[PDB]
RNA sequence: CGGAAGGGCACCACCAGGAGUGGAGCCUGCGGCUUAAUUUGACCAACACGGGAAACCUCACCCGGCCCGGACACGGACAGGAUUGACAGAUUGAUAGCUCUUUCUCGAUUCCGUGGGUGGUGGUGCAUGGCCGUUCUUAGUUGGUGGAGCGAUUUGUCUGGUUAAUUCCGAUAACGAACGAGACUCUGGCAUGCUAACUAGUUACGCGACCCCGGUCGGCGUAACUUCUUAGAGGGACAAGUGGCGUUCAGCCACCCGAGAUUGAGCAAUAACAGGUCUGUGAUGCCCUUAGAUGUCCGGGGCUGCACGCGCGCUACACUGACUGGCUCAGCGUGUGCCUACCCUACGCCGGCAGGCGCGGGUAACCCGUUGAACCCCAUUCGUGAUGGGGAUCGGGGAUUGCAAUUAUUCCCCAUGAACGAGGAAUUCCCAGUAAGUGCGGGUCAUAAGCUUGCGUUGAUUAAGUCCCUGCCCUUUGUACACA
């Protein structure tokens, strides 16, 4: 890449890329028990783990709600199309995880009970 | 707003042959990255999506500082009757 | 006319050209390393960043 | 809060009935007879008008003057 | 034939496991090898207040990140180093493939 | 909780001291005064704080003028127009078609009445979240089983000794435990043993230069190697050994051998406060404004205003000094940015200077850079004189940044040469590579450190104690408080 950018405000852009796409998809799949994200980022592919509790629910119909989010995430960001996959995980002891029973707890409130 | 036919249609046909729009929150953006030829500046972009979305057809999340929009299927039926178009062909966000 | 004026001041430097990335703020930016954001936002999202307190 | 000066009202444009039959003049023949002058510029060539005042010419779109 | 690769990471335990799987891919192809170079660690540092007002006790964080660079040196010809770069990569470590 | 008693602890307390501050000039914050406005929060735990070094922006304050960026729904006006723009001339500050006159448009986007919104650095931190500060980084906290009590509760959590420590030992109706402390993580030190290195080097070897075989070279190329450099895995110290003091316990003191016989920080919690932040937010309830706007833009001004008082600091009062040459040494770092327009600089010419013009290196152990930093060290000049100390105030000029420096952004040159002769009452911080002196990076930054956050260098006096003062903690006591 002729840019050319440096290691130091290199590392610093992906930690900013993680951050603005983790609240992005907190904001996004909190109804589907949202617990995180890993991106295994390969040269050339991209693969983007979304770690969540109802893998149905932020898969959507056929696939089409996760569609969307990966046209979204690679029309901001400006990603080449198709270098980035999204791709629902469950995670592993669901209670075990501070983040999804928060959020569990969040939609019982507003939920209504006591 | 005043925006022009083209620029409106520039919006709907961008919209409908990728079923999402992101945008910055910016007025003062001079001219829109995502469709930047025909010329719709940001203000554009986003006063129109937000007439989009106060009558129920598209749908609106943010992050830090960009606007993500959604089209949902009414959306879809009514852009797709604005744009005079065969009930076959559908965004990207639809077939596969 | 009106757009020939209406965002005519130069924001080619000084701080209201430059904000925070979150919050669209003017006020405590670190731009050192291209963070580009306000300091409340820096200690809200430093260990998503990657800075962490080892000390 | 109050205010001492009266206020600057808007611009009221006013509505011109059938602008369009004050460029050309009726003949019982079927020949097209134009009053006022015309604009000679690029994007707007051939039947755009151009401004009729008191003591010079104009067209807004290039922004054309044609003092006398 | 004098490729030489690059690792970049946050990471200390990750970066050692891939360069060490590297360098045992290398000598499992039984190439002549430069050893793993370790460049100086950056620590980029920011000190911020802790208060989002202003009061308090003057109270300053030390927000660091820790970039470790380490890097190879094989001869091999570039199907080779594609075969070795293409298996075998954390995820967190970043790879920089030069070739003079 | 006490305007009671008794124990304990702490350089945000004292003793011995060190450097100070308070005195002076200046910087900057706060109050006052003044003003169109000189917006605002805070008043140990406010006051060089809001990362708050504001010319513009920021910007919220004030004086004037544009824009809707008033979504959507309903009803009226109409392709025999709904209406956006619009250069002359007036006008205005403005080439804001903002208004006045005049007429061309634009191709249903709209405009007009009404619901309904929306935005806000507007109010409320005494409605709130989150975050933070404080009590306190003190040592405090809690069940299970077993005693006491009808019970709420209590013992455990202690009379003492010891410790940085509710840290242990030891008495003991308690015995086993958890949180805190500690352990842990990052860091400094030490390895001639391991791993490795043309983005780090050494030693040899061979040329090259110079001086009288040898000496020097960051002059040049390559054979080994990893001591120096870089950073990974290990190891390494635990009161381990000795001698005292002490139930011979916990531990303390001294000494050998030793890289070290207390390196420094981070994290830090049952609880509280109506401590701070609604001006960090698309975190936010409620209220308020919402088109003549508290929305937003643009222009100018203010945030600097000066009879006074206070706080953080810088410069100094000189001979241990200043000045001018000379010599010789670092470590943190950072460096061409998504929008975003602005990087560190070598080397070469011009000029006293600030600077200007050229080609080059650098996204960095690669180039600035071996970062030739100051103080310090060597040699002159001075001579106890407000003097060559001090550099405020003020005049004249010259450069850079920016759209723009005037209320002087900054820098440079010449001149002017003020108090200040070691600072009363009072008061701040600190014990080893510490204080203090000294400079250098980072943040803010178009310009930029009298600040803050880091880094090195030169490097001490005194102390290894105490409850006297000031704090807080524990026990006992008193209560008619328990929104305490
Ligand atoms: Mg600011
Ligand atoms: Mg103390
Ligand atoms: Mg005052
Ligand atoms: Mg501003
Ligand atoms: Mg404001
Ligand atoms: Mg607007
Ligand atoms: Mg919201
Ligand atoms: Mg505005
Ligand atoms: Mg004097
Ligand atoms: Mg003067
Ligand atoms: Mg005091
Ligand atoms: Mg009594
Ligand atoms: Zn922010
Ligand atoms: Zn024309």
């Amino acid at each position: 890449m002729a840019v050319q950018i440096s290691k130091k405000r290199k590392f610093v852009a992906d930690g900013i890329f993680k951050a603005e796409l983790n609240e992005f998809l907190t904001r996004e799949l909190a109804e589907d028990g949202y617990s995180g994200v890993e991106v295994r980022v390969t040269p050339t592919r991209t693969e983007i783990i979304i770690l969540a509790t109802r893998t149905q629910n932020v898969l959507g119909e056929k696939g089409r709600r996760i569609r969307e989010l990966t046209a979204v995430v690679q029309k901001r960001f400006g990603f080449p199309e198709g270098s980035v996959e999204l791709y629902a995980e469950k995670v592993a002891t669901r209670g075990l995880c501070a983040i999804a029973q928060a959020e569990s707890l969040r939609y019982k409130l507003l939920g209504g009970l006591a | 707003m005043l925006m022009p036919k083209k620029n409106r249609i520039a919006i709907y046909e961008l919209l409908f042959k990728e079923g999402v729009m992101v945008a910055k929150k910016d007025v003062h953006m001079p001219k829109h990255p995502e469709l930047a030829d025909k010329n719709v500046p940001n203000l554009h972009v986003m006063k129109a999506m937000q007439s989009l979305k106060s009558r129920g057809y598209v749908k609106e999340q943010f992050a830090w500082r960009h606007f993500y929009w959604y089209l949902t299927n009414e959306g879809i039926q009514y852009l797709r009757d604005y744009l005079h178009l065969p009930p076959e062909i559908v965004p990207a966000t639809l077939r596969r | 006319g009106h757009q020939q004026l209406y965002w005519s001041h130069p924001r080619k430097f000084g701080q209201g050209s430059r904000s925070c990335r979150v919050c669209s703020n003017r006020h405590g930016l670190i731009r050192k390393y291209g963070l580009n954001m306000c300091r409340q936002c820096f200690r809200q999202y430093a260990k998503d960043i990657g800075f962490i307190k080892l000390d | 809060k109050s205010y001492t000066t009266p206020k600057k009202n808007k611009h009221k444009r006013k509505k011109v009935k059938l602008a369009v039959l004050k460029y050309y003049k009726v003949d019982e023949n079927g020949k097209i007879s134009r009053l006022r002058r015309e604009c000679p510029s690029d994007e707007c060539g051939a039947g755009v008008f151009m401004a009729s005042h008191f003591d010079r010419h104009y067209c807004g779109k290039c922004c054309l003057t044609y003092c006398f | 034939h004098r490729i030489r690769i690059t690792l970049t990471s946050r990471n200390v335990k990750s970066l050692e496991k891939v360069c060490a799987d590297l360098i045992r891919g290398a000598k499992e192809k039984n190439l002549k090898v430069k050893g793993p170079v370790r460049m100086p660690t950056k620590t980029l540092r920011i000190t911020t207040r802790k208060t989002p007002c202003g009061e308090g006790s003057k109270t300053w964080d030390r927000f660091q990140m820790r970039i470790h660079k380490r890097l190879i040196d094989l001869h091999s010809p570039s199907e080779i180093v594609k075969q070795i770069t293409s298996i075998s990569i954390e995820p967190g470590v970043e790879v920089e493939v030069t070739i003079a």
